[PDB]
């Protein structure tokens, strides 16, 4: 019945929960309590697609089959200045480092040095 | 800083940390940011290089606490019967501060000291006051251990006796506050070391027993005074009221455990040694009607 | 909108309800207070400083944990709180290999 | 008997009284049951699949612990580290339920990484240095025994 979400815009993420069969509008209300800005200014996007309040979140494809507590779905968020909308732009999370030799599985060794091992 | 193993200098971090630790004790305001920083500080210390800063930091904290609580005891002692008052405020600020430390330290506690000096046990130091380093077990237990030493001092016989002189009066010596009396009394319970059972032994032996005997004498003198001057019918109402005041006082000053002990001596002092006189009165009281007189007897 | 509802339910609520986490590179993570309580270091922060902390002000600063690690930490919280106190099936939890060393140190620090 | 406690602390006692037990593997792992003999030495037994249960003829006072067969990670029996049979009653056989413990996130990650990388290359990974030592400290029954022994002494206290 529940779907687990992350609402993201520009290096901020909110971990939130919402019902599968609830409206896109309901989610804007959750955002208003925490961020303390009106729903009307906000825009919620799914894969850079504008979402309307005639649409519910299960229909957007945020069903519990793809949305998990382990890995949530991403909801895009934009604000408006007044009338004119800013549109999406999410700055990403830093890349995870290069995978080191040690974690790669084994491969053949090398012939012993002449001197003692340091 | 980072999760990855770094190089970290002890002393630069420790001075700033010491400054923060000292604010938390005596309840001067620590900031949110700095509090967060401290958790990171302890972490960086613990992980850095093969040789951990963790153990260096453990000795260092132990010595710094020892000297500080001692020097605060000597400062607290200094006042002329406002000793109890400062002991209460240092204990109250401390209580919250010690809760914060245990919290702050949780990572050190978990990862390091998965073992004590398991293998061997000293009989050279390990119980009672010594200047030798105290066991390697966790922060709360350590805190309780440093505290037990303070109390022994030859100052405790006169001071307790003089403090008691003020308290034994329930009239003609009114009154010491609930906040002040309480502050001393829970400190006496706290200032014992980690035990497997009730701390309360120290409190009963040092404070409770001289307090009880002296409380007896007040009542003994008062009861004889009233018996002589006043008649039977004025004594029973007044002693019932004197008991009513003792319950109120007990509830405010003391620990639950002594509520009963204190009143139990006073009730016994008023009637139970006078009973022979009272038993002789009762027969005339039953012959007359007097509902209230019989009720007070009963 | 429709049918029986409550303001307070639906996980809408003031700033005391949710707690703020700051990364190393300054990325913000907003989680539910109950999630934040799972790690002991964070639990310990929120109990303190805290002689003044009855002001609806909550923050945690990481000077070691960047956002790619920290997100996996948040995911873990959402999962832990949701499955506990039910007998519903609980699947495994994803760990990327690259991230694994860093997720393991951050987990070890966090006391989760 | 002799006064004092002979033998190691964690060991089974040869109590002649039999107890019927059924082991139920409630977890996803292949479970390797271990019986601590009178000597306190761990003895392996045949492994059990995740779906399965098995009948065992134990004795009251015997000690058993359970681990992942491959990994040797800890498992719980009746929500605890050790299982000791007690006398059966009308109760019929005593059940030992092997369940996965809820591992700390850090420990779980260690487990996953350990499976993935050879021990020779723990050091090669670009992770925090302290973790390297942790990775090397794989689960060990003997270590567990030592820990349990110490905990047990703590458990012992004077009576009321």
């Amino acid at each position: 019945m529940d779907v687990f979400l992350m609402i993201r815009r520009h290096k901020t993420t909110i971990f939130t929960d919402a019902k599968e069969s609830s409206t896109v509008f309901e989610l804007k209300r959750i955002v208003e309590g925490i961020l303390k800005r009106p729903p009307d200014e906000q825009r919620l996007y799914k894969d850079d697609q504008l979402l309307d309040d005639g649409k519910t979140l299960g229909e957007c494809g945020f069903t519990s089959q793809t949305a998990r507590p382990q890995a949530p779905a991403t909801v895009g968020l934009a604000f408006r200045a007044d009338d004119t909308f800013e549109a999406l732009c999410i700055e990403p999370f830093s890349s995870p480092p290069e995978l080191p030799d040690v974690m790669k599985p084994q491969d053949s060794g090398s012939s012993a040095n002449e001197q003692a091992v340091q | 800083m980072s999760l990855k193993p770094r190089v970290v200098d002890f002393d630069e971090t420790w001075n700033k940390l010491l400054t923060t630790i000292k604010a938390v004790v005596m309840l001067e305001y620590v900031e949110r940011a700095t509090w967060n920083d401290r958790f990171s500080d302890i972490y960086a210390l613990c992980v850095a290089y093969p040789e951990p800063l963790g153990e260096r930091l453990y000795t260092e904290t132990k010595i710094f606490l020892e000297n500080h609580v001692r020097h605060l005891h000597k400062r607290v002692l200094e006042s002329e019967e406002q000793v109890l008052v400062m002991y209460h405020r240092y204990w109250e600020e401390y209580s919250k501060g010690a809760d914060y430390m245990d919290c702050l330290y949780r990572y050190l506690n978990t990862q390091f000291i998965k073992k004590n000096k398991l293998t061997e046990a000293d009989l050279q130091y390990g119980y009672g006051g010594v200047d030798m380093n105290e066991p390697l077990m966790e922060i709360g237990e350590l805190a309780l251990d440093m505290w037990r030493k303070l109390m022994v001092e030859p100052l405790q016989a006169i001071l307790i006796r003089m403090l008691l002189r003020e308290i034994k009066n329930d009239r003609g010596g009114e009154d010491p506050n609930q906040k002040v009396i309480h502050g001393v009394i829970n400190s006496f319970v706290h200032v014992e070391q980690y035990k497997k059972k009730f701390p309360l032994k120290f409190y009963q032996e040092i404070f409770e027993s001289p307090f009880l005997t002296e409380t007896g004498e007040y009542y003994k003198q008062e009861a004889s005074n009233l018996l002589q001057e006043s008649n039977c019918s004025q004594y029973m109402e007044k002693v019932l009221g004197r008991l009513k005041d003792e319950e109120i006082r007990c509830r405010k000053y003391l620990h639950p455990s002594s509520y009963t002990k204190v009143i139990h001596e006073c009730q016994q002092r008023m009637v139970a040694d006078h009973l022979q006189f009272l038993h002789a009165e009762c027969h005339n009281i039953i012959r007359q009607e007097k509902k209230n007189d019989m009720a007070n007897m009963y | 909108m429709d049918g029986e509802e409550k303001t307070y339910g639906g996980c809408e609520g003031p700033d005391a309800m949710y707690v703020k986490l700051i990364s190393s590179d300054g990325h913000e993570f907003i989680v539910k207070r109950e999630h934040a309580l799972t790690s002991g270091t964070i639990k310990a922060m929120l109990s303190g400083p805290g002689q003044f902390a009855e002001n609806e002000t909550n923050e945690v600063n990481f000077r070691e944990i960047p956002s790619h690690v920290l997100s996996k930490v948040c995911m873990y919280f959402t999962y832990k709180v949701r499955y506990t106190n039910s007998s519903t099936e609980i699947p495994e939890f994803p760990i990327a290999p690259e991230i694994a060393l860093e997720l393991l140190m951050a987990a070890n620090f966090l006391d989760c | 008997m002799e006064a004092g406690r002979p033998r190691p602390v964690l060991r089974s006692v040869n109590s002649r009284e039999p107890s019927q037990v059924i082991f139920c593997n409630r977890s996803p792992r292949v479970v390797l049951p271990v019986w601590l003999n009178f000597d306190g030495e761990p003895q392996p037994y045949p492994t059990l699949p995740p779906g399965t249960g098995r009948r065992i003829h134990s004795y009251r006072g015997h000690l058993w612990l359970f681990r992942d067969a491959g990994t040797h990670d800890g498992l719980l029996v009746n929500q605890t580290e050790l299982f000791v049979p007690s006398l059966n009653v009308d109760g019929q056989p005593i059940f030992a339920n092997i369940t996965l413990p809820v591992y700390t996130l850090k420990e779980r990650c260690l487990q996953v990484v350990r499976s993935l990388v050879k021990p020779e290359n723990y050091r090669r990974l670009d992770i925090v240095r302290s973790l390297y030592e942790d990775l090397e400290d794989h689960p060990n029954v003997q270590k567990d025994l030592e820990r349990l022994t110490q905990e047990r002494i703590a458990h012992q206290r004077m009576g009321d």
